[PDB]
């Protein structure tokens, strides 16, 4: 397992995939021009899994930009590190979306994804040992989330033994009060459940809870949540690009994290919680399994954990890592199924992100997640009951039973995790 | 001289046959560039390390190793470290794609790309053999490669190789210093499988010989270095038979003979006394007494299990150094009522006692210090099943309710399966059992 | 049938095309197949001019349809603040029921309107009004953690 295919779509997609790159690649010391200017030599040990070489020593990000709306690819050129993406991966249709998850995985978005497939293949072909794939959309709006998850199904067509990895963002009215939001994220979880490996849960209302409660901000903007996520998705992504003790293998991944296939969704964690312009080893790891410090709205204390992995960050003492998280799997006993023995693993890594010396990046399969799935899906079944807007959708194409079937593949997938939620050993 | 060819599978058994390939060298004399100054015969031999050792025309001595794995970064740095020099080129055998802590990956996908290509390799060194008598297997239990492509390498040397003996030095899984979560997984079905393919196994449980880090040697945090040196140290003092003179454990022949009663009961038990700290150069050098009264305590042995729990069936001593005979017959005769070492009835209740009069040898940048004389206990004891106990645990615990079994079924291995591999290690319990635990 | 043309003139917005349909005799109170009045189209697609000139001529602001939706069911849900508040003008029942047990407070804090439910509330919006699966509107809010909208709710 080598290279790593960086896809985003959608105005949310292309924004968080764009604060993506902007992180890593001050982490490995790579200027918006391409030219290594980093100061330590395990910046470049790995660089080959998220970035290609272009000949004079220029790393080229191994990603893919694609959205229905014209004007989106205008705001990732004129972004810092908007220079360096090749300009052979830009896939920008005519028409866009509206919201609408049907336009862009039936009629628009049907149109577009062959010029897609044609630049992955001219992606997959120049990598050594290809592993999978990477994807970061909103499940909210029409083109990331209907296209996205068409994407997604062409990818599995033709490339089934690689690994499916998503940074799906979940809505918000807190964020959005769009009121056709959770029709298109109830579809997109049905096509989620079936055809990835494994999705990173990315909620924009605990994103909103974090900046407007912890951070003490009045008025977040896109801006502040997405530098949760950017911060984020390094965190995971920390031993896939780093030199360290893990393999750093989307597959190893998967089989240690994924125990029931339809159970892939994660739950991220991430901690300090700072802001845009602004601790020990027993504070990283109980701030870890804080509720606050939960990339989604989920309260981890109300259901329990099936497995959990922690990255760990800095330059710390290895031995009090290992006792520090041997405690608090003892004080919260409660919180961790019995029947999957050793399910905590740890991880540290000795190269930090900039401005902080250390930090913990929480990535966990818990079955509280449930709680997300259930808003979602209380908000579906108000606005199903009266069948609000849902001419914009047969309109283009779509079968009403297809609302029904997803709105019974989303309970079937609560009603899961409340199984293994209730189950005991004896 | 019967020659006897050693495979390296996976991260684990390449890493501990590194560490174990250079204390051979050191032991025999031979330089990293396969060099032997003290190795009059060019060209050719009859002496008792060409059992592990062949020569060419040029003098130099190439191991009767191979390595594979199913990646190869851990084979690479066995390409660029010291002994580059002395392994056979095609004898380091590298995949692409590893096979991700499955078993099924391991044997039924990815490990049959590159079977037929290990067992050409493994035809060209048995050509060069006159006797071969067998192999030496090193491999995980956990791994997806040390447990699936094991386990198909074993089937495969049975049909290839009948007559031929097969001894194994196997990881026990430990949960300070594992890997994946379903290694009880793979530990169980790669036990399965080789049970009927397998003559006898040395099981290096990882706790044990973590434990005894920590303790003996105040390592606080041991690495997989700190392991695979003492575990090297051990593999020597078990192989020191094979490739010195002596009369005890001669071939592998006699191996099963001495330790192995029964064929499915093929798990001994061993045990390395001293290990003292390199920080201790002026420590008082134990008696033969002391470091034989060390071999039934459970602190020093390489699996985790309470011996007194259990009865012998077989019990050899491997000394090495500065040890007069009268003084292990005097040891033995005190160590025999002073215990309650417990013999089952239908086994002559005796020690067998083989000596190497060379102290063992310490490698550079090790964490053992010389000592003058030592060690090894080779038991095969019913105590032993407490591992496979421990182990069936944690596999019930997760196949009750299916846990990560899709991982499995999806690498064209079936659910069935899994039934009849846990039938099998509850009929290996009752095989103790009904000797008496 | 004019009664046909006024339901599509209120969902699609067009002003002029209302004016013109009640001016020869069209059917303010004219229903759907589902019992959807002009009024109800016309506050569920966000047009407030075409909601107060119904208003203005007739219309029935408490009309249901099949499934027991008032105009302030669908407003609230949709989440038409406007609109909300021209209709509680009017007269509309702020705590009727519909078939699912919902009430306009329901629905807006299911949504996530928490302006409408602000205003709900000092019309007298029942809090102790159970659905069908005995929940309030507080219910939903400790149910889905929903600490602004209980805040909201702890006037
Ligand atoms: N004592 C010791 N144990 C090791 C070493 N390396 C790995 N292990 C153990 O082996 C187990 C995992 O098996 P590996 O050998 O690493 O995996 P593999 O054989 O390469 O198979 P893959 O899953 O395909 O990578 C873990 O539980 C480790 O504890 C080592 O160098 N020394
Ligand atoms: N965190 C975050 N969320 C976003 C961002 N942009 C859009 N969203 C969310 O995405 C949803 C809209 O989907 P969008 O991606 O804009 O529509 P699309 O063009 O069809 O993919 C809304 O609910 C937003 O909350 C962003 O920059 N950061
Ligand atoms: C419950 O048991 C376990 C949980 C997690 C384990 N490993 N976890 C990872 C996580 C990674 O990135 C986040 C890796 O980088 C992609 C990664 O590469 C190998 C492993 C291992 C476990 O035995
Ligand atoms: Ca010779
Ligand atoms: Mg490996």
């Amino acid at each position: 397992m080598r290279e790593i295919v960086h896809i985003q779509a959608g105005q949310c997609g292309n924004q968080i995939g764009a604060k993506f790159w902007e992180v890593i690649s001050d982490e490995h010391g790579i200027d918006p021009t391409g030219s290594y200017h980093g100061d330590s030599d395990l910046q470049l040990e790995r660089i080959n899994v998220y970035y290609n070489e272009a000949t004079g020593n220029k790393y080229v990000p191994r990603a893919i930009l694609v959205d229905l709306e014209p004007g989106t690819m205008d705001s990732v050129r004129s972004g810092p590190f908007g220079q360096i993406f090749r300009p052979d991966n830009f896939v920008f249709g005519q028409s866009g979306a509206g919201n609408n998850w049907a336009k862009g995985h039936y009629t628009e978005g049907a149109e577009l994804v062959d010029s897609v497939l044609d630049v992955v293949r001219k992606e997959s072909e120049s990598c050594d040992c290809l592993q999978g794939f990477q994807l970061t959309h909103s499940l909210g709006g029409g083109t990331g989330s209907g296209m996205g998850t068409l994407l997604i199904s062409k990818i599995r067509e033709e490339y089934p033994d690689r690994i499916m990895n998503t940074f799906s963002v979940m809505p918000s009215p807190k964020v959005s009060d769009t009121v056709v939001e959770p029709y298109n994220a109830t579809l997109s979880v049905h096509q989620l459940v079936e055809n990835t490996d494994e999705t990173y849960c990315i909620d924009n209302e605990a994103l909103y809870d974090i900046c407007f409660r912890t951070l003490k901000l009045t008025t977040p903007t896109y801006g502040d949540l997405n530098h949760l996520v950017s911060a984020t998705m390094s965190g995971v992504t920390t031993c896939l690009r780093f030199p360290g003790q893990l393999n750093a293998d989307l597959r190893k991944l998967a089989v240690n994290m994924v125990p029931f296939p339809r159970l892939h969704f994660f739950m991220p964690g991430f901690a300090p919680l700072t802001s845009r312009g602004s601790l020990t080893v027993p504070e990283l790891t109980q701030q870890m399994f804080d509720s606050k410090n939960m990339m989604a709205a989920c309260d981890p204390r109300h259901g329990r954990y099936l497995t959990v992995a922690a990255i760990f960050r800095g330059r710390m003492s290895m031995k009090e890592v290992d006792e520090q998280m041997l405690n608090v799997q003892n004080k919260n006993s409660s919180y961790f199924v019995e029947w999957i023995p050793n399910n905590v693993k740890t991880a540290v890594c000795d190269i930090p992100p900039r401005g902080l010396k250390m930090s913990a990046t929480f990535i966990g399969n818990s079955t509280a997640i449930q709680e997300l799935f259930k808003r979602i899906s209380e908000q579906f079944t108000a606005m199903f009951r009266r069948k609000a807007f849902l001419h914009w959708y047969t309109g283009e194409g779509m079968d009403e039973m297809e609302f029904t079937e997803a709105e019974s593949n989303m309970n079937d997938l609560v009603s899961e995790y409340q199984q293994y939620q209730d189950a005991t050993a004896d | 001289m019967r020659e006897c060819i050693s495979i390296h599978v996976g991260q684990a058994g390449v890493q501990i046959g590194n560490a174990c390939w250079e204390l051979y060298c050191l032991e025999h004399g031979i330089q990293p560039d396969g060099q032997m100054p003290s190795d009059k015969t060019i060209g050719g031999g009859d002496d008792s390390f060409n059992t592990f050792f062949s020569e060419t025309g040029a003098g130099k001595h190439v191991p009767r190793a191979v390595f594979v794995d199913l990646e190869p970064t851990v084979i690479d740095e066995v390409r660029t470290g010291t002994y580059r020099q002395l392994f056979h080129p095609e004898q380091l055998i590298t995949g692409k794609e590893d096979a991700a802590n499955n078993y099924a990956r391991g044997h039924y996908t990815i490990g049959k790309e590159i079977i037929d290509l290990v067992l050409d390799r493994i035809r060209k060194l048995a050509d060069q053999c006159t006797g071969l008598q067998g192999f030496l297997v090193f491999h995980s239990f956990g791994g997806g490669t040390g447990s699936g492509f094991t386990s198909l390498l074993m089937e495969r040397l049975s049909v290839d190789y009948g007559k031929k003996s097969k001894l194994e030095f196997s990881i026990y899984p430990a949960p300070q210093v594992s890997t994946a979560v379903v290694e009880p997984y793979n530990s169980i079905l790669t036990t399965h499988t080789t049970l009927e393919h397998s003559d006898c196994a040395f099981m290096v449980d990882n706790e044990a010989i973590y434990d005894i880090c920590r303790r003996n040697l105040d390592i606080e945090r041991p690495t997989y270095t700190n392991l695979n040196r003492l575990i090297s140290q051990i593999v020597s003092s078990i192989t020191a038979s094979l490739r010195f003179d002596g009369a005890l454990n001669v071939d592998l022949t006699e191996f099963q003979t001495n330790l192995v009663p029964y064929p499915r009961i093929h798990f001994p038990l061993a045990t390395y006394a001293p290990v003292i700290s390199a920080e201790k150069a002026y420590h008082e050098q134990l008696s033969v007494a002391e470091i034989t009264n060390a071999c039934f305590e459970p602190a020093n042995q390489m699996v985790k299990c309470d011996p007194r729990h259990g009865k012998y069936m077989a019990c050899c001593l491997l000394y090495r150094g500065d040890v007069v005979p009268k003084d292990v017959n005097a040891a033995i005769a005190t160590i025999k009522t002073k215990r309650s070492i417990q013999f089952v009835d239908w086994c002559p209740t005796g020690f067998k006692v083989g000596i190497n009069y060379q102290p063992p040898t310490v490698v550079p940048g090790g964490d053992l210090a010389k000592v003058q004389r030592a060690v090894c206990m080779l038991s095969n004891t019913t105590a032993i099943a407490e591992a496979w106990a421990r182990l069936d645990h944690k596999f019930d615990l997760m196949y009750a309710k299916r846990a990560f079994v899709h991982w499995y079924v999806g690498e064209g291995m079936e659910e069935g399966e899994f039934s009849e591999a846990r039938e099998d290690m509850a009929a290996l319990e009752k095989d103790y059992e009904e000797v008496g635990v | 049938d004019l009664g046909k043309k006024l339901l599509e003139a209120a969902r699609a917005g067009q002003d002029d095309e209302v004016r013109i349909l009640m001016a020869n005799g069209a059917d303010v109170n004219a229903t759907d197949a589902s019992g959807l009045t002009p009024l109800h189209l016309a506050a569920t697609y966000g047009h407030l001019e075409i909601v107060e000139v119904l208003l203005k001529h007739g219309a029935d602001v408490n009309a249901i349809d099949i499934m027991g939706s008032t105009p302030l069911h669908l407003a609230a849900l949709i989440g038409h603040l406007e609109i909300v508040e021209v209709l509680l003008k009017h007269g509309a029942d702020v705590n009727a029921v519909d078939t699912w047990g919902d009430t306009p407070l329901h629905l807006a804090a299911i949504m996530g309107h928490l302006e409408i439910v602000e205003v709900l509330l000092k019309h007298g919006a029942d809090v102790n009004a159970q659905d069908k699966f005995g929940k309030t509107a507080f219910d939903i809010s400790i149910d889905n953690g929903n600490e602004d909208l209980a805040e909201i709710l702890q006037k």
